[PDB]
């Protein structure tokens, strides 16, 4: 048995050029402090935890 | 190309008779073989098969260009030999003589044909 195969292909392509933006965010840290809460009597009643 | 046309027939005759030449000595050789059957080409008619092919398309230059890769008759015997040998010294001699004559002459005609191709172009 003698089996010569010889196949020539067409392939898909696909080409992306990109140039990234000058000026992107790459790491956001925030923090924020709030206050407490001081009903008519006045007492600094602290938040929930739902809150 | 129209140079091939010109001389396709004395390369194609020549290649025959060297075939041709290789059946008969092969002939030659196994005279002794008990059971060989004596065989042959006829000359005219795998003449004409060859006088009377689609490479494979290449889109790009990684693509591979397409792979490249006769019929004998018996030689009716004339004595019946005891071991089933057909091979007659005679004929076959007689047979290798003239195929040589002929190939000598192939040669001859395709040297002359090429130089006056030759001598059309030399000045």
């Amino acid at each position: 048995t003698q089996r010569n195969e010889t196949s020539n292909y067409e392939v898909d392509r696909t080409i992306r050029h990109t140039k990234m933006n000058v000026g992107d965010i790459e790491r956001l840290s925030v923090a924020v402090v709030v206050n407490y809460k001081t009903l008519a009597d006045g007492k600094p009643l602290p938040l929930t935890a739902d809150q | 190309d129209r140079l091939d046309a010109a001389l396709r027939f004395q390369q194609e005759a020549l290649n025959l008779r060297a075939q041709r030449q290789e059946i008969l000595a092969a002939n030659i050789a196994n005279a002794d073989t008990p059971g060989y059957q004596a065989r042959d080409i006829d000359f005219a008619s795998e003449l004409k098969k060859v006088m009377v092919g689609v490479a494979l398309t290449l889109t790009s230059s990684h693509h591979i260009p397409a792979q490249a890769v006769v019929d004998l008759l018996y030689r009716v015997p004339d004595q019946p030999s005891l071991d089933g040998n057909t091979v007659d010294m005679d004929r076959e001699r007689t047979q290798f003589a003239d195929n040589s004559l002929k190939y000598q002459m192939g040669l001859t005609v395709l040297g002359s044909q090429l130089k006056g191709m030759m001598n059309v172009l030399q000045g």
